[PDB]
């Protein structure tokens, strides 16, 4: 609604996945939940779990 | 267009409301704990096709 950027790491928004809008101007978190699954794969490829 | 007030007054842990909208985006059960159609959506013509 405002076309203004909002960034950050913060609070309760720990890896929030939703169908946000196309025209929203905002990026947040860090890795995705599948990139998190990829590092969880690199974890299971350390001890062949 | 029926969509902004549902987001504001849907924050407060608000149960399911029936409103005769044109929200297709009413199967997104995290972003709304509150929607209920009273008219089938734009996609719901599909089983109508399937018959």
């Amino acid at each position: 609604q405002t076309l203004t950027p909002i960034l950050g790491i913060h609070g309760g928004s720990s890896m929030i996945m939703a169908d946000k809008d196309e025209s929203s101007m905002f990026f947040q978190f860090g890795p995705s939940i599948e990139q998190q699954a990829s590092v969880m794969l690199n974890i299971m490829e350390e001890y062949d779990w | 267009t029926p969509t902004p007030v549902s987001y504001t007054a849907g924050f407060y842990r608000i149960p399911v409301l029936g409103l005769t909208t044109r929200m297709s985006i009413y199967s997104d059960k995290s972003i709304h704990l509150s929607f209920l159609r009273t008219v089938p959506p734009y996609s719901h013509q599909s089983s109508v096709w399937f018959e």
